[PDB]
């Protein structure tokens, strides 16, 4: 349903929460280079074809 | 026909198609 | 005698 | 068949189609398009009396199911394959409160026809009792 | 009597229908109690062995008549709770319904029973 | 028919452990009682009351004791209900587990409610039997 | 005869 | 014993309490750093199963066993803390908050749709008992 | 021939119950992940047919079979629950619960309306028996 | 020739 | 049949 | 012999 | 066995400590 | 006219003008 | 007519129905600047009166008129209004809405407490035919 | 004999 | 007479003024 | 006249209205300043006592009086206000908010019981007039 | 015999 | 006796002082 959906949206975006407070955290670090996080989305789900 | 009345002949199949 | 019955 | 049977039935019948007419338009309140790829235009019935051979009363038949007349209302998606020429996508007049109340008001005619015809069929049975 | 061998068995299953409600009924009350086991009843077999006694003699008028005087098994429980209590509302709350239903299955049933052999005799 | 007092029990039962946890969450604050002794906060036993011999029935509420739990302390040596330390004894009232006993007893007790009723209407019923 | 039953006919309309 | 209706929405409503009661008790153990022992508290999982039953194409669910969650344990440097390991990572439970919260809402309106399955049967089997009388 | 309407409702009422049962069946397993045999839980329905033999102009209704529901399997992302796919699509099942809910009401309304024909059809009977008396 | 009842064949099917 | 009512007794007893 | 009903019974205590 | 199924014989007590003995 | 009699000659159409004439 | 009680019952629903309807168009029209005159919309109210002329005390209810309140209407500062009188004064409804709003729930009630009592009449006479089988 | 049975009725007036 | 009796003669006229004169 | 349970009940009833009825007085004038005659609108309460007949500590409640709460009324500052006393000092009503609403509600349930008690008598008297069928 | 029921009897009270 | 049985004599008067 569109719960998971949501649900996995929710849970990219924490994905992106936490790269950024790593980031965030290792500013005064000595030779450290940035995390950048991407996403995809899954599989398509067809009912009926045109 | 008159809707509840008798006829002797079937009614035909009925479509709702989404494309023409 | 207290509650006697 | 029986007269009072015959009246009862055909305003049920008449109230079914009302109300399945007014769940269908307020399904389609935000319908863009059909399979032509006309919008889709509300449906209203229309009421007319069965007394062909009973005077001027009688039940109440569906003449007709026709689309109302309201204007079609216009939202500018100047995207939209159905826009026109001025951008403007027709979408359907239906209103919500009306359907609503249609609805509710079928529904209280359909249990008030019931309830005549069980009245109705309990008199036939006790009138089968004549005389006993 | 004959009339009491036809209507045994629906009088034994409606008396154990109201012992198994009893018996849900008093699960479901001792829910809150801390190290209350939820006990219950097999239908079938107690159908068996009540369907499956001796009145002492009396010689004359003064002598009195003999005087008159189901096992309950455990539900096994689901979820462990910390008060050791294990009566589940779901399962007995459905089982609950079902005694109810097969209750008035088997007074519906008796009394057909009755009201035919009632016609039998009416005329 | 024995139905009737086992969920009588339970409703009574479940309105004692209601009016204990009302008591608790009013007195959450309370200082003193009509004697210099704190407010000690209230717990109902729930017992299986089983007359006869046949092991299970109804719950009843055998007593009402105070929780053993420990006393709060607070440092208000002003105040002359304080000891030799300056603390005053402020109950040891849990107001989370008291709401939720609130809620799982008022549940507790529809359901009791909900098996009267239709215990009710089986033993109305079971009068028409053929007839 | 009759017309629309329902909400078309008892909402005020423009004379005609 | 039940009827088969009765026996498919009970065992639905045990399963939803089931799942509900494994996230609740994630949820409360979400912060714990060691368990009854010394060893961190593992997310559960609860996994549905169809009962097979003669009919096969009716059937109701059952769960077979409330299985640990295999996901990279949290870790947190603590050193000072006797549980953290020669690195001094301390391990926290690998529960995730918008899945459980999801989990939550899910079971109840299984439930709730269960309930009211039962609900609408109920009258029906009332019902039926007056065939005969 | 009133007699005839008993095997017609008592067929009717079999095939709704049997509807109505396998509708129960989808709706509580809704959330499944796993069958017996590990594949995931495929909606089922029954299919209803005239109950008449070769030559039998009007019968009640009947259960042909039980068939596998044609829609596309839920696929949800979670590549860490020990069931999934290679690319951790786990597949769930493809109920919808609305038509589920529908199914059932409408079982139930249906189930109802056979009990009365069966009610008055009995009644009748007995007048009839009390033709002349 | 019958069919599935219910959900599957009150809804819009497929063109083909 | 192949199917169980639902008004039937378990079929998994 | 059923002891404190509700919060008394659900709290973690050690045994004594 | 199964969860909901008839058995002579009372569940063990329930126990949860809250450290190891 | 009393309301709930009956009368011989039918009752007048009524009219909802929203302006004046 | 209708009977007696039937007449007294039939004429208090009849009444009551047209108490509500005023009050539902009083709710309606609370924010109507105007009407088809250009006059302000007033609030009506019906008025209630037994109807005993054959030689009786009491004899039901009936609706002598519609009347429209005297109170003072609603002054509002508009002076680009077509209506604003010299001083540039717009006249709107003394309808009170918490007033009308208890007439609606209280002309329901005893409008229901009829329904009750020509139900309960309807019974007792039923019953009287049967006097002596 | 009678009057507007509800608001009308049931709030206090001056004197006439 | 005690409330929800019968009495022989009407109650009397109820008026509640604003301000007593 | 009405017999045993039904005056009963009908005692029960009365009283309870009576009670709603005050307790709505003193929460909706629990702001008020002046009376008629310029006293404090002092809080009122009603006084239950039971029937009893001569011999009899079984009968309904029956509404003896409504006392007037002889709590000292609360004292607002205003030395502007014509009412007040030499010191400056307007009375103002003692009602509590708080027990007015939960009196309102007390009375609303015991009328709903009484209500409830007063159907089933009836309708067992009723079946009680069908003795022997 | 009896009091005021409700609110004036229910709460705690100064002895007189 | 039991919290809900039946006994022949009145309960003693029940009265809440503010202090003892």
């Amino acid at each position: 349903s569109s719960l998971w959906i949501a649900k996995t949206g929710l849970d990219a975006q924490q994905t992106n929460m936490d790269v950024i407070a790593n980031n965030l955290a290792n500013v005064s670090t000595n030779g450290f280079k940035r995390q950048r996080a991407v996403f995809e989305d899954l599989l398509y789900q067809t009912i009926r074809q045109p | 026909g008159v809707p509840g009345a008798l006829s002797n002949q079937p009614a035909p199949p009925n479509e709702a198609p989404i494309a023409t | 005698a207290g509650p006697r019955s | 068949l029986l007269n009072i049977f015959d009246i009862a039935g055909s305003a049920l019948a008449a109230q079914s189609k009302r109300l399945n007419v007014a769940a269908s338009n307020l399904a389609n309140a935000d319908s863009v398009t059909g399979p032509d790829g006309q919008p889709y235009r509300a449906k209203q019935v229309v009421f007319q009396v069965d007394a062909a051979p009973g005077q001027a009363t009688g039940g109440v038949k569906v003449a007709s199911v026709i689309e109302s007349q309201a204007p079609e209302k216009l939202v500018y998606e100047p995207g939209n394959p159905l826009a026109d020429a001025n951008g403007y996508v027709k979408m359907p007049n239906v209103d919500v409160v009306g359907e609503m109340v249609n609805t509710m008001s079928a529904s209280r005619s359909y249990q008030a026809n019931i309830e005549v015809l069980n009245t109705v069929k309990s008199m036939m049975l006790k009138t089968l009792t004549l005389g006993q | 009597d004959r009339l009491d061998a036809a209507l045994r068995f629906q009088q034994e299953a409606l008396n154990l229908r109201a012992q198994r409600q009893e018996i849900l009924a008093a699960n479901i009350a001792n829910a809150d109690t801390p190290g209350y086991q939820a006990r219950d009843i097999d239908f079938a077999s107690e159908l068996k062995k009540v369907m499956v006694g001796v009145a002492l003699t009396l010689t004359s008028s003064h002598h009195i008549p003999a005087q008159a005087v189901v096992d309950l098994l455990y539900r096994v429980p689901d979820q462990p709770s910390l008060d050791g209590n294990t009566v589940d509302m779901d399962r007995e709350r459905t089982q609950f319904a079902d005694n109810s239903l097969k209750y008035q299955m088997g007074l519906t049933v008796l009394g057909s029973q009755l009201k035919g052999m009632m016609n039998v005799l009416q005329g």
